[PDB]
């Protein structure tokens, strides 16, 4: 499938993706397509944060699902 | 903006009573709030009523408010100054966030001590190794001060 | 290159005929006690063809040799007397992140016209002598003197929260519930009024529709509107010397280099004014933080002063008045972290925790690859 992330930016990118997909491959995939690392990058979805262990099914992520990208910490 | 929002804030939380968390006015002064937090239920502050000076910048809403704690506590995230390093009132504030969701994350980081802003690292780093020497001194902090 | 074009510029600039000094040399006596108060008494008194000719100056009972020195130290010594925030001329943008900028209560003077005009004066010959003032503004304000102008970005430079602010009204839509209207409070000691953006502005709430020009309104406001005559005096008094027609061939940057010069930060001064906390200055571990610190470029002593502190510009007074989120609070080091983790830093209590590595080659790659991220200048 294909999904949407808007950034802090609202930069808008497409990632072609898969429902049983891991949260760890889609990380791996925006990281290849930005730069950032997998860490720092959240994603907020239906108010659902995803995190490394899981499946975008875990999420209930679907066609042409909207994500947000946010940072974790700072002091 | 800095009037009307002020005002439509105090009008707000006069209507809901939350009967545990309440903000006041300091006199006449529109621009400086007494807040009184109770202690949580399931947290060693449990009983602990506590005091806190919020000051509103003429910007608002567009520069955060600044709450600092008066009574004492044994916590890794509060000196003896009473200052406050919560996120919300710093990186995570949009013009939107009212004065009562400051008090309720304050509440949160009573509850639950945040390790990742270690303010006092020795405390933090107490409460990481030794937990029930922790609690217990928090516990006897809020016995001593609190009351 | 940038500094290749910058240099041509300014020999541009200095080798225009109408910024040639004479031959005639002007004498002036001040007192190192009391500096602003005589530069106000002489410079303010002066004519435009006076200015333009060699500036000689002597301090009251200093008799010694090499001038060029003791006017620089002269020129240094008024640039943090007049912008100081204490006398109520220049005022900090923000308190954990210092930058001047032309404070609004400054109209509390019967004639502030005179002092600021005095203001334009000191910096105009500033520039034209070819010395350096060591106080660092903000970016608007640059962008002001050359008559360019001001988006909604330039307020990031200006206050990083109220940017943060104004980005937030703009992407998501205002709710009825938020009271945001063409109405500002400002407060000129004690008392607090209300300035309408628009003629009958404080009755017209922001909207979905609205908010485009909410926005453009109170980034004009907050830059320019607030200090409209000072600034105008200021501008006058700048011009009274040199013409505009050459302030106009830089950009935000380049004039901020030929006023402050080649930033720098101090490093003896920064050791003098830290603290320690279960460290000292016996231990290797500040030795070898204060001696990689001597020996480094200017660009990463600034990147390093930003991931640290959380900003690259200092007090006006060295690392003494430093403050913090709440209230004062010096550069700090502490000993703490694991000896394989990474340098971290606190930037709302200005700390810095140092494992304590076993080599001082350790420690600067450590430091180097804690930083590598940061940006500075």
């Amino acid at each position: 499938m294909q999904i949407f992330v808007k950034t802090l930016t609202g930069k808008t990118i497409t990632l072609e993706v898969e429902s049983s997909d891991t949260i760890d491959n889609v990380k791996s995939k925006i990281q290849d397509k930005e730069g950032i690392p997998p860490d720092q990058q959240r994603l907020i979805f239906a108010g659902k944060q995803l995190e490394d262990g899981r499946t975008l099914s875990d999420y209930n992520i679907q066609k042409e699902s909207t994500l947000h990208l946010v940072l974790r910490l700072r002091g | 903006m800095a009037l009307k929002r002020i005002n439509r804030e105090l009008a707000d939380l006069g209507k809901d009573p939350p009967s545990s968390s309440s903000a006041g006015p300091v006199g006449d002064d529109l621009f400086h709030w007494q807040a009184t937090i109770m202690g949580p239920a399931d947290s060693p502050y449990a009983g602990g009523v506590f005091f806190l000076s919020i000051h509103f910048p003429t910007d608002y809403p567009f520069k955060p408010p600044k709450v600092n704690f008066t009574t004492r506590i044994y916590h890794p995230n509060i000196n003896s100054n009473g200052s406050i390093c919560l996120d919300i009132l710093r990186d995570q504030w949009s013009p939107a966030l009212t004065i009562s969701k400051v008090l309720l994350s304050i509440s949160s980081l009573l509850t639950d001590p945040n390790p990742d802003d270690p303010l006092v690292p020795e405390i933090a780093h107490v409460y990481k190794t030794d937990r029930s020497r922790y609690e217990l001194s928090a516990r006897e902090w809020t016995r001593k001060y609190a009351i | 290159s940038h500094m290749d074009e910058y240099q041509r510029k300014i020999a541009y600039m200095y080798d225009r005929p109408e910024m040639a000094v004479n031959d005639a040399q002007l004498q002036l006596k001040v007192s190192r006690a009391t500096t602003f108060e005589d530069a106000y008494d002489i410079i303010s008194k002066l004519s435009v063809s006076d200015m333009k000719k060699k500036l000689l100056i002597r301090f009251r009972n200093e008799d010694g040799l090499d001038y060029g020195g003791v006017s620089r130290e002269f020129f240094y010594i008024l640039s943090h007397a007049i912008f100081n925030p204490g006398y109520s001329l220049f005022e900090y943008a923000t308190d954990d992140n210092y930058g001047l900028q032309i404070s609004p209560l400054s109209s509390v003077n019967p004639d502030f016209r005179s002092y600021f005009r005095f203001v334009g004066r000191v910096m105009g010959l500033a520039i034209y002598h070819r010395r350096y003032l060591d106080v660092q503004f903000v970016l608007p304000f640059y962008k002001r003197i050359l008559q360019k102008p001001l988006c909604l970005e330039d307020v990031k430079d200006v206050d990083e929260v109220y940017y943060e602010s104004l980005k937030w009204i703009k992407n998501n839509d205002v709710d009825e519930s938020l009271c945001l209207n063409f109405s500002v409070e400002e407060n000129r000691f004690g008392e607090s009024v209300t300035v309408d953006l628009i003629p009958n502005g404080r009755n017209i709430a922001v909207n979905n529709q609205n908010k485009m020009n909410y926005l453009k309104a109170l980034t004009e406001h907050k830059l320019v509107t607030s200090t409209e005559e000072q600034f105008n005096a200021l501008k006058g008094g700048l011009n009274e010397l040199i013409p505009d027609s050459v302030l106009q061939i830089f950009n935000e940057n380049e004039l901020d280099t030929l006023l402050n010069g080649k930033r720098d930060i101090d490093v003896q001064d920064w050791k003098r004014f830290t603290d320690y906390r279960s460290y000292t200055e016996t231990d290797d571990i500040v030795i070898w933080f204060w001696e990689l610190l001597s020996e480094w470029s200017p660009e990463k002593k600034a990147k390093l002063l930003q991931f640290a502190t959380g900003t690259s510009r200092l007090p006006l007074s060295g690392f003494k008045d430093m403050h913090g989120s709440d209230g004062p609070r010096k550069f700090t080091i502490e000993k703490v972290g694991h000896i394989s983790q990474l340098p971290k830093a606190h930037t709302c209590f200005n700390r810095l925790d140092i494992p304590p590595y076993n080599s001082k080659e350790e420690l600067e790659q450590k430091l180097t690859i804690a930083i590598q991220e940061t940006a500075g200048f």
